[PDB]
């Protein structure tokens, strides 16, 4: 896998923390 | 969406001369990239230098070939577009034109200034940036579905089948961007109509210091338009987020169907692989063919006015066509009464009933507000009689032809108006063919006008603004009067025609009255508040309430005490 | 533009967010294609289902995220374009309203709102497309020329080739096409103006039978645009044309210089391959960012009208800050002449010298085109005399405050103008509270109150656009009730019984019943200007 597994888990968070900011709103 | 469509049937022929183009291109675009790398991969390959000259030439050719085709098709599309935006906003212009008089009374000026002016543009900026990326996107997903049957049959089946599932949500959501838009359009015209009265009328505005009301009303008509774009922003961003996970799940579906046939080798690898490979782009086409449908659906939004403008019915009978060679100026009023159309119920006017003659001079006069311009706008046919009728010798006036009417009977206006051009243009406004100079300088001599005109630097070519600002009311009032006298009508109408002229002006008038050898030629209807302008006049009609209470000559309505006597004994 | 940064900083922090995921989309889009690379291979034969899954939840994850980043940047920019358009339409309008009167007789309305309503959005719609697109393309840049350090020399060959070959044409083509959009923008303004002569005065055009002549003239003003329109369309074709040769050439170039090379041991044959790619990508690139940059810069500048409009200097005196809380009213004209600012060198006024008291009437009269409604003007200080002074109780009258000035010192016009609305804002018009009291007395004392009952909503009822849905004498009516609405010290009557009947014009001859204000009246009915304590009789703009 080419893309550092950190980056990985960071974008994962970013995906979770714009869902639940979503449903918040 | 079949309304929309219709404006584009006058240029099918360079539509479809556009759409051969539009195939040729993309079958280009299809084939051009794979010959390339064929080419370049034999040029880099070993072979002598007549294969290499030969490939590195046929890339080239290929290359220019696609550029001159793009450039031809978008110069055929750009050309066909601009015809249709021209020939779609002098429609609009015209079928507003075309309207009753108490249309303009319902919708102000800035109102339909708006209309006429920004939803034609805006409509046509939509159609013309949607329609060529349309009929690309489709050119293109035909020609990948034929790649996609080719690699599997089965997969595309399920693929097209699902893809209707995909139009559920936009079919259930484009009314509320209708709505939006339709209230978008109307906010931005309120706020264009205040701008336009108050930018007209500075004077009185300055002369009152009210520049700070006109900004804080302009900023109010702005903030509904705030509250509608913060909805705007926040429906596009909904309907990105859904075109895109709408696209993935497509592009998931087919690769785990995909997975379960290989596993049990109802499928090759080899064939699956280039499905898929172009099954991705066929999705990317899908979802720009989505994202197109919300903007038509705000298009469809943003025309409702002017579609309403074009299919509206005019509440006004239409032109006739009667142009009799000869024509004097007998007008019969038989029972006349009338009531504004906004306001039906009361009755402005009731059992007119009186006769203009050619050759002499009938007099209007009674109280402010008793209806006398009413009687001057019926006679000039822009209303129509709630009762009764109105014969100009001896037929009624929808039976006349339009030009013709308006050339046989001419009038003046209580406060005239005068449009932004030459003074020259001013007085032969309306005419058919043009008259020569010595017609406007004989024009201008019988209202008195010319004196003062004959001392401008630059005389009858004197460029006047769009409200005659440059001029006073008396010369206003003169150029308006020359303006009526051009025409030769059979029938005149002064309405208050003497309200501005000063004491030496009124001679002109009293001689074209009672002097000038042309008096045997028409019929005149004088309404006016200068009494002693009348003592002269054949007949006198005392209205008030809108009923003729009073008639008779001068003599005989002051030998007998009433109305007239007590309005002309006035100390 | 410096201007136009300044005037959308107040949306700055929706930038900001606008940026930041515009940069997340990116982020995500950068790596979609590595997964999906792998789904390819792992399909592509030695199948395994345990990695097959884990690519393709990969890949959903990347789409979903870049998907949501994606969309919040578009809703970002809708919004800020949205607010930067009602912005700069705010400030043209109320930068408008502060010009001199000599400005709107050179101007249209028409045109104005033409401005108002077309350039306005030319200006706004440079932050949404152009932005995005901008950015994209300095990234794939940035990065791809990055990848491309395999063949050192030939970059260097081709940064001194292949980027200063566009800057010559580009140069000429954004003249181009800056003057043919401010074109485009003077023939609109033109063909607006002439629906708005033609609305504006439907019926006169339709008394004298003219529609048809209107119709064509709105025709020949859409030809014109239409033709301006056909001619930007086909150079913006051409110039595309030239850079897609002048990109083919370089490729050209550039692959007979890479075999070469190749021929003589400096890279193989997969290192040549996979250089080409990255050059065509990187071409097309460069040529889309400066092509953006020279349209950016091109629509700024197509809008110089409408800066210029909200930067213009009134020719107007400075502010007068007097307010005094008494006035006495006393009016000085001092060797006053004047010539209108549209055309000078042709005097109207010379010389004139009069003074008006509190507790007297005065009457000036003389033939048409004498100059009284001139001299009405520069009494309410709405022009500047260009010789002689203006003074009110012995101080100029443009040191006075402008709104207290217009409280006391007030006037009808010669032919009323009214505005949309009902009957009581008509009346007290430029007040900010007025009881309803006032309003009645005032238009029990203008004998307007026996035809407002008649109405179906009193004071309530709505007067049509410039008074249209009214008689003369009713509206001159309103105006008198309007102006005697402020009981000011210095009243002006201009022609003001012109449209009444005798009955009441000579109920209304009492203008100083109180004796406490100074009445100037303006007339050509002798009758009038019998009771007047001083006559002024005015002749060919002089006294005598
Ligand atoms: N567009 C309109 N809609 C409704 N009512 C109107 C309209 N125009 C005029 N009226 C009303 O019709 C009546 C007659 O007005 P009109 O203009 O005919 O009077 P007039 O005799 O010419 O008056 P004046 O002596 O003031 O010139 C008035 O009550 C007036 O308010
Ligand atoms: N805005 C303007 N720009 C240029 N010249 C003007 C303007 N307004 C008026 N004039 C000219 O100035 C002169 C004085 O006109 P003014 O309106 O003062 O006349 P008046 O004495 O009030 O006449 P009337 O009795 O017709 O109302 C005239 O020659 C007129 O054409
Ligand atoms: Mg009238
Ligand atoms: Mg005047």
């Amino acid at each position: 896998s080419e893309p550092p597994q950190a980056l990985v888990v960071f974008y994962v968070a970013l995906t979770a923390v714009m869902v639940a900011v979503a449903l918040y709103a | 969406v079949r309304r929309l469509l219709g404006c584009l049937g006058s240029e099918t022929r360079r539509l479809s001369l556009f759409l051969v183009l539009v195939v040729l291109s993309s079958l280009g675009e299809m084939a051009i990239p794979f010959f390339t790398g064929r080419l370049t991969d034999w040029i880099l390959q070993d072979g002598s230098a007549d294969t290499f000259t030969r490939n590195l030439t046929l890339m080239s050719i290929l290359t220019i070939a696609s550029a001159v085709l793009e450039f031809v098709g978008d110069g055929i599309y750009n050309n066909t577009m601009g015809h249709v935006h021209s020939h779609l906003q002098g429609e609009v212009f015209g079928a507003v034109l075309r309207q009753e008089t108490e249309f303009f009374q319902q919708n102000q000026t800035g109102n339909i200034m708006s209309r006429v002016t920004e939803d034609t543009s805006t409509l046509s900026d939509s159609l013309s940036e949607n329609l060529s990326l349309f009929l690309w996107y489709l050119v293109r997903g035909l020609c990948l579905l034929g790649i996609m049957l080719w690699g599997s049959v089965s997969l595309t089946m399920v693929t097209l089948i699902t893809l209707p599932l995909l139009f559920l949500l936009p079919k259930k959501v484009g009314k509320w961007y209708q709505l939006l838009e339709v209230q978008v359009r109307e906010s931005l015209a309120k706020s264009s109509q205040v701008a336009i009265e108050a930018l007209s009328a500075m004077p009185t505005v300055r002369s009152f210091a009210n520049e700070e009301g006109e900004a804080q009303k302009f900023r109010e008509k702005l903030q509904e338009i705030k509250t509608l774009n913060q909805k705007e922003a926040v429906a596009y961003a909904v309907n990105s987020w859904t075109t895109s996970i709408s696209g993935m799940l497509l592009k998931v579906g087919i690769l785990y169907i995909g997975g379960q046939l290989v596993t049990s080798g109802a499928v090759s690898s080899g064939n699956l692989v280039t499905f898929v490979l172009y099954q991705m782009q066929f999705t990317q086409a899908v979802e720009v063919l989505l994202s197109i449908y919300p903007r038509v659906q705000k298009a469809v939004g943003s025309s409702e006015k002017i579609f309403e403008y074009l299919d509206r019915t005019p509440r006004c009978p239409p032109s006739g066509l009667l142009t009799p060679l000869h024509l004097e100026g007998l007008v019969q009023f038989q029972d006349v009464s009338f009531a504004y159309p906004n306001r039906p119920d009361v009755l402005v006017l009731q059992g007119l009933t009186f006769t203009l003659r050619p050759g002499e001079v009938t007099a209007l006069v009674g109280p402010n507000g008793s209806g006398k311009s009413t009687v001057a706008a019926l006679l000039q046919n822009l209303y129509q009689p709630t009762g009764g009728q109105l014969l100009l010798d001896g037929k009624p006036l929808p039976q006349y032809e339009h030009r013709y009417l308006h050339r046989q009977v001419a009038a003046v206006g209580q406060e005239p108006q005068v449009f932004g051009r030459s003074l020259q243009e001013n007085i032969a406004y309306g005419l058919t063919q043009k008259p020569t100079m010595e017609e406007i300088t004989a024009a201008a001599v019988k209202s008195g006008a010319h004196s003062f005109i004959s001392g401008l630097p630059q005389g009858y070519d004197t460029e006047v603004d769009e409200a005659g600002s440059q001029l006073s009311g008396g010369q206003r009032q003169a150029v308006a009067l020359a303006r009526a006298l051009i025409r030769k009508p059979c029938v005149l109408i002064l309405d208050d025609a003497t309200s501005a002229l000063d004491a030496n002006s009124q001679l002109q008038v009293e001689q074209l009255l009672y002097e000038s050898p042309e008096r045997y030629s028409r019929s005149v209807l004088l309404i006016t508040q200068h009494l002693s302008l009348v003592e002269q006049a054949d007949h006198i009609l005392f209205l008030e309430g809108g009923a003729i209470r009073e008639g008779g000559t001068h003599q005989q309505l002051m030998e007998k005490k009433g109305c007239y006597w007590a309005m002309v004994q006035a100390p | 533009m410096w201007r136009l940064l300044k005037l959308s900083r107040p949306d700055l922090p929706l930038l900001v967010a606008a940026f930041f995921f515009l940069v997340l989309a990116v982020l995500g889009e950068t790596l979609i294609p590595h997964y999906s690379g792998r789904v390819i291979d792992i399909l592509g034969g030695d199948f395994d289902p345990h990695a097959f899954a884990s690519a393709i939840f990969f890949m959903c994850l990347f789409s979903f995220g870049s998907s949501l980043s994606a969309g919040c940047r578009g809703g970002c920019f809708t919004y800020t374009m949205s607010r930067i358009n009602l912005r700069i339409r705010e400030q043209l309008f109320s930068s408008l309203l502060r010009q001199d009167l000599g400005f709107f007789q050179e101007t249209k309305t028409g045109e104005l709102n033409s401005r108002l309503s077309s350039d306005t959005t030319l200006m706004s719609n440079w932050l949404p497309l152009n932005a995005n697109v901008l950015l994209r393309s300095l990234v794939k840049v940035v990065g791809l020329y990055g990848f491309m350090l395999s063949i050192s020399p030939r970059l260097t060959l081709l940064s001194l080739l292949h980027m200063p070959f566009t800057i010559a044409a580009e140069k000429v083509y954004n003249t181009r096409h800056q003057e043919v959009l401010r074109e485009i923008q003077d023939a609109v303004a033109r063909a607006g103006q002439v629906v708005r002569e033609a609305v504006g005065g439907l019926q006169t055009v339709r008394s004298f039978g003219a529609e048809e002549h209107e119709v064509c003239r709105y025709k020949e003003a859409l030809e014109q645009c239409r033709q301006l329109y056909w001619r930007r369309d086909l150079e913006r074709a051409l110039y595309l044309l030239v850079r897609r040769v002048l990109h083919l050439g370089v490729q050209m170039l550039m692959l007979s210089c890479g075999l070469q090379q190749m021929q003589d041991g400096e890279l193989t044959q997969g290192s040549l391959l996979s250089f080409m790619i990255y050059q065509e990508s990187v071409g097309s690139y460069v040529q889309t960012l400066v092509y953006i940059y020279g349209d950016m810069l091109s629509n700024v500048g197509a809008a110089e009208k409408v800066f210029s409009y909200m930067d213009r200097q009134p020719n107007l005196p400075s502010p007068g800050t007097l307010a005094p809380t008494t006035l006495q009213g006393v009016v000085k004209f001092q060797d006053v002449s004047f010539a209108y600012p549209n055309r000078p060198d042709r005097p109207v006024l010379k010389g004139l010298t009069f003074t008006l008291r509190p507790g007297e009437v005065t009457a000036l009269v003389g033939p048409n085109g004498s100059g009284k409604s001139t001299v009405a003007a520069l009494l309410q200080n709405l022009y500047q005399p260009t010789g002689g002074q203006v003074l009110l109780d012995e101080k100029p009258i443009s040191q006075y405050e402008h709104c207290y000035l217009h409280s006391q010192v007030v006037s009808v016009g010669q032919e009323p103008v009214l505005f949309s609305g009902s009957v009581r804002n008509n009346i007290a018009y430029g007040l900010q509270s007025c009881e309803d009291d006032k309003v009645m007395a005032a238009a029990q004392a203008a004998h307007a109150d026996d035809f407002i009952q008649e109405m179906e909503h009193g004071i309530y009822t709505d007067v049509g656009e410039k008074g249209s849905q009214l008689a003369a004498g009713q509206k001159q009516r309103l105006a008198i009730a309007r102006a005697l609405v402020r009981d000011p010290r210095v009243l002006i009557l201009d022609q003001a019984t012109s449209a009444l009947d005798v009955q009441c014009e000579q109920a209304l001859q009492d203008w100083n019943s109180r004796g406490d204000r100074t009445v100037l009246v303006i007339a050509h009915r002798l009758q009038t200007v019998q009771r007047a304590h001083q006559i002024l009789v005015l002749q060919e703009g002089k006294l005598q």
